[PDB]
């Protein structure tokens, strides 16, 4: 999922938001979550 | 919060300053204004 800051891989995007708990950077946030 | 659509603040006035849904940017006209007058460099948005 190409994003502001570069490249990312492994993880999924997602539409809902959250409060950040891992800042990415540039409105880009990492969370583990369910299936997990 | 938000502001709610009506502004019937006692004839003060905040255009310049509340956000106007016009712009895409929200930036008040004074920010807005702000930001023309300032000369940034190396915005670094994934520059060629
Ligand atoms: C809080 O502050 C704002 C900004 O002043 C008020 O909004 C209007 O502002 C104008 C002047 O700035 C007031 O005077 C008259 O406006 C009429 C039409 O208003 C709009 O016109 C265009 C629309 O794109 C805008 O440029 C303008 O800012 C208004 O949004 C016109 O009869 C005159 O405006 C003219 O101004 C210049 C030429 O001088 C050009 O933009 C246009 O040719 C335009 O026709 C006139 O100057 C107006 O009365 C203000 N109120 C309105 C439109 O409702 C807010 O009203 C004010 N709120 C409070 C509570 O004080
Ligand atoms: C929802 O996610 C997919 C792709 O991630 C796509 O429909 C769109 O980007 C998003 N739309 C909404 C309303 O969230």
């Amino acid at each position: 999922f190409q994003t502001r800051a570069g490249c990312l891989i492994g993880a999924e995007h997602v539409n809902n938001s959250y409060e950040c708990d891992i800042p990415i950077g540039a409105g880009i946030c990492a969370s583990y979550q369910t299936s997990q | 919060y938000k502001t709610p659509p009506i502004k019937d603040f006692g004839g003060f006035n905040f255009s310049q300053i509340l956000p106007d849904p016009s712009k895409p940017s929200k930036r008040s006209f004074i920010e807005d204004l702000l930001f023309n007058k300032v000369t940034l460099a190396d915005a670094g948005f994934i520059k060629q």
